[PDB]
RNA sequence: CGUAAAGCGCACGCAGGCGGUUUGUUAAGUCAGAUGUGAAAUCCCCGGGCUCAACCUGGGAACUGCAUCUGAUACUGGCAAGCUUGAGUCUCGUAGAGGGGGGUAGAAUUCCAGGUGUAGCGGUGAAAUGCGUAGAGAUCUGGAGGAAUACCGGUGGCGAAGGCGGCCCCCUGGACGAAGACUGACGCUCAGGUGCGAAAGCGUGGGGAGCAAACAGGAUUAGAUACCCUGGUAGUCCACGCCGUAAACGAUGUCGACUUGGAGGUUGUGCCCUUGAGGCGUGGCUUCCGGAGCUAACGCGUUAAGUCGACCGCCUGGGGAGUA
């Protein structure tokens, strides 16, 4: 009657829009899809990756209750935005309590600064803070035992864009984005940003209080063109990214992501690039002037036809080595620019 | 363009009061004061066709109001065209 | 009453304007179906189901929806009724004259492959004839035991299986569907304004229909006769 | 009457046509009856006579009308008195490449004078004609003159249409909305008429950077009165007159009413927690997609090509011909 009308305003009263009221009971689990029912229209297609805690395995069976989020309705069929963000609000509440407490005490362990402030991780999540926040004074946790246990004492938070730098060790001690866009600027300030949508040319990681970043396709990895960003990173995930460029007009901060496994390649050039170190490597495709061993984490094109034996020109590597086989090959040159290591195979015992 | 003191002067001069602003003698008097004002603007400038179309518009508006007033009350029609000064 | 499943209302803005009798625009720019008018229409549907199933008639259950897939098989094999849940073939009812011998291929092929030449020719031939059986099995499996034209069609989404409705309106089958807010209640005889995309809802509506069917087929008159 | 033939290029506007709503009067239109008349023959009906029929003929009906008298007064019209919804006026603002006149700014192109400097420049699909050792092209400084206003620039804005883009001033038209007041049908359309009307062109007087018909030359080609290149005069610009046409196009006359939705743009405004770029409504103009309905289909679809009403323009096979 008005039973139903009253019933409706009752059910309005006993739900809210965000991920606040822990209401969805997990009513089917299957890898790789969780699904709940928080009194909304449909049932969420939950990833498994919003629900495994800190070492990789699941924590919640049938009947268990986490709130999710809302304010977005119907993309065709379905209901939600993920409950993991839910969690962010809880983290915010604890941070507020510390600010509110006047302080917040947990554990903060910060080994190093991607962009000038040690990284602090609380429970599952890891956050990035400005450089001062990690240490109370000039103590520096580089001399501390690695990934040490303290808490976090807050140094600085940016209040809009979420960057929090927190205080390790020293227990005793106790319009809007675009005018002053010089904070994360200067050349390469690393950031932790969640990606939003990957537009087949891009990835759109954008976190720092109402901005837009791209990390488009050219860097992303250490392969250029065949990459397809959906395969290589994620959807909705907080990553390694830094600015590389901010354009004042046109409002296009052009971030990057290759500032990572670039270092691995450098190590390969070095690590085994000290002089003439020997390597056990597997060939992948012999292209009539070489053999292309490509073991050791993405180091590209290698041994030329000129060595291969103690005969120069007549050899044709398909006749002499193999397809897909691990061999003797030592380094002989790493060229830092133009990304050419040039291994060899004549360094053996025939003469 | 026919400032507010001029319009209040003509409303109070031809109407009943400062509220009877929409009667026929008042509307004819405001259109006539406007036309006789714009004759100085079309004395020079000679080519403002987009404004002269507004002039011809309020000329025909004045003529249809005078045709209504001549049809209803010939007494105030003669008092208005003789008080105001028109008819070729 | 939102009894146990949550069947309150739907999508946002692309409502079919023919369903102006069932709307309440909520604060989140989402429609609320009039739940105090849903229940008389649903009872007017079940009062037809007891009649045409106590006719000993055949109900055909239709819903794919990627989520109401198993609720139709589970909630329809509990009765003696028939279902289509994976893929709706174009012309299973009005071109049933040629769907018939495809059913003969399914029954006449699992007859050969439960005991007969399911190994006698080639491992590749088992990989062909078996794959044929798993292709026809979740395409004709629920309609396999029907052997006739159905007397009713219970559609769970008019907007998703609108060609099954027009299909069984070329011929004279009384269809009825639970419609969404964006669905079209034109071919549907006994419209049920509610939730199409909730697993709770396709448990609730389809479960109460399942109660009216097997509870409706006289277990009392027969007993008396005995 | 969007594309088949067919919506004036767009307006104003006299005669003409049409007209919101209430009351009273009139009875002109309208309706009803009656009388006179509407010749006879002919048509039609029911009969009769020629042996039947054709034919002749009795009686009627009809002669769709006109005039007069008597009434009816719902509608239309005439007259009188109103009413406010249609229309119009006033008080506040609001946005806008709306128009006319005047002034000014920066970049660039061209030329001229000077400096540095020397062997090419320019151009093409390739080339040549052309310019350059008389110092070109480039680079710098200065000056002159003309024209158009990058970015903003927005299936954005304003205008009846044509159309209107730097910035500032002066004179000036229209639209819109909120709250009231005022007049009281003053309204819509409009043959003839009058006005405005891109570009080209014509006349008079100026001005002439860049571009560019004609024209010259080089190519291309079988030919090339062309496309391409190098030059280059009318014209493009201004002031005053004329011309009065355009694929003047939404190929859709104007005005008014009604009839499911969605996504946007732009421009006002009201309320509330402006407490946050917030939420709910409300007017105007406009873009797209689609519903019924319509259409030969394509498509149109609340800004209709849907349902209707008022008035106007136009069409009646193709060519001859929008020609004589």
């Amino acid at each position: 009657e008005s039973f139903a009308q009253l019933f409706e305003e009752s059910l309005k009263e006993i739900e809210t829009r965000p991920g606040s009221i822990v209401r969805g009971v997990v009513v089917a689990i299957d890898k790789d899809v969780v699904l709940v029912d928080a009194g909304l229209k449909s049932e969420s297609a939950i990833p498994a990756e919003q629900f495994k805690n800190a070492q990789g395995e699941l924590e919640i069976q049938v009947g268990d209750e986490v709130d999710v989020a809302l304010d977005a309705v119907e993309d065709g069929f379905g209901e939600t935005l993920l409950s993991r963000e839910k969690a962010k609000r809880h983290e915010a509440w604890i941070t507020l309590e510390k600010a509110y407490e006047d302080a917040e005490t947990v554990t903060g362990v910060i080994n190093g600064k991607v962009k000038g402030g040690f990284t602090v991780e609380l429970n599952g999540i890891r956050a990035f803070l400005p450089g001062s926040l990690v240490d109370v004074r000039p103590v520096r946790d580089t001399l501390h035992l690695e990934g040490k246990e303290l808490e976090f004492k807050v140094i600085k938070l940016d209040q809009k864009r979420n960057n929090v730098v927190v205080s390790r060790r020293a227990v005793i001690e106790s319009e809007d984005p675009w005018v002053a866009i010089a904070k994360r600027y200067p050349e390469g300030t690393k950031l932790t940003g969640r990606v939003t949508n990957l537009t087949d040319y891009g990835c759109f990681v954008e976190i720092e209080e109402g901005v837009e970043g791209l990390v488009h396709v050219s860097e992303m990895d250490w392969t250029n063109k065949n990459i397809h960003p959906s395969k290589v990173v994620n959807v909705g995930d907080v990553v390694e990214v830094m600015v590389l460029d901010i354009d004042e007009e046109r409002r296009r901060i052009s971030l990057g992501l290759k500032q990572c496994k670039a270092n691995p390649w450098q190590q390969f050039a070095e690590t085994h690039n000290k002089g003439d170190r020997v390597e056990g490597k597997i060939k992948s495709i012999t292209d009539f002037g070489i053999f292309i061993g490509l073991d050791g984490g993405i180091d590209g094109l290698v041994h030329l036809s000129d060595i291969s034996w103690n005969v120069a020109g007549e050899e044709a590597v398909r006749e002499y080595k193999k397809g897909d086989e691990i061999a003797a090959v030592v380094l002989q040159v790493d060229a830092e620019r133009e990304r050419i290591s040039l291994g060899v195979k004549q360094l053996a015992e025939d003469p | 363009s026919l400032s507010t003191e001029a319009t209040a002067k003509i409303v109070s001069e031809f109407g009943r009061d400062a509220n009877d602003t929409g009667s026929t003698e008042v509307q004819v008097a405001l259109l006539t004061a406007q036309i006789n004002h714009l004759q100085g603007h079309f004395a020079e400038h000679k080519k403002d066709h987009h404004s002269r179309r507004g002039l011809l518009r309020m000329v025909s508006q004045r003529r249809k109001l005078l045709d209504y007033l001549k049809r209803k009350d010939v007494a105030r029609y003669t008092q208005l065209i003789e008080r105001l000064g028109l008819r070729r | 009453m939102l009894k146990a499943g949550v069947h309150f209302g739907h999508q946002t803005r692309y409502w079919n304007p023919k369903m102006k009798p069932f709307i309440f625009g909520a604060r989140n720019k989402v429609h609320i179906i009039n739940l105090e008018k849903t229940v008389p229409m649903f009872n007017e549907a079940l009062a037809e189901l007891n009649k045409i199933a106590s006719r000993k008639g055949k109900i055909l259950f239709v819903g794919t929806k990627r989520a109401a897939s198993e609720a139709v098989k589970d909630a329809a094999l509990s009765c003696d009724q028939f279902f289509v849940n994976h893929r709706w073939l174009g012309g299973m009812l009005t071109n049933w004259k040629t769907v018939r011998q495809s059913i003969k291929r399914l029954k006449d092929l699992e007859t050969q492959s439960q005991d007969g030449t399911f190994d006698k020719l080639t491992k590749k031939e088992a990989l062909m004839r078996t794959r044929e059986l798993e292709k026809l099995e979740n395409s004709l499996g629920g309609i396999k035991d029907m052997g006739g034209l159905p007397d009713a069609l219970f559609v769970i989404d008019a907007d998703h299986e609108h060609i099954a409705i027009k299909e069984a309106n070329n011929l004279g089958i009384p269809v009825f569907a639970i419609v969404d807010t964006n669905s079209d209640p034109d071919g549907v005889d006994f419209v049920i304004p509610g939730n199409d995309d909730a697993i709770r809802a396709v448990t609730l509506y389809l479960g109460a229909v399942a109660a009216t069917v097997r509870e409706g087929r006289s277990q009392d008159l027969a007993s008396q006769a005995e």
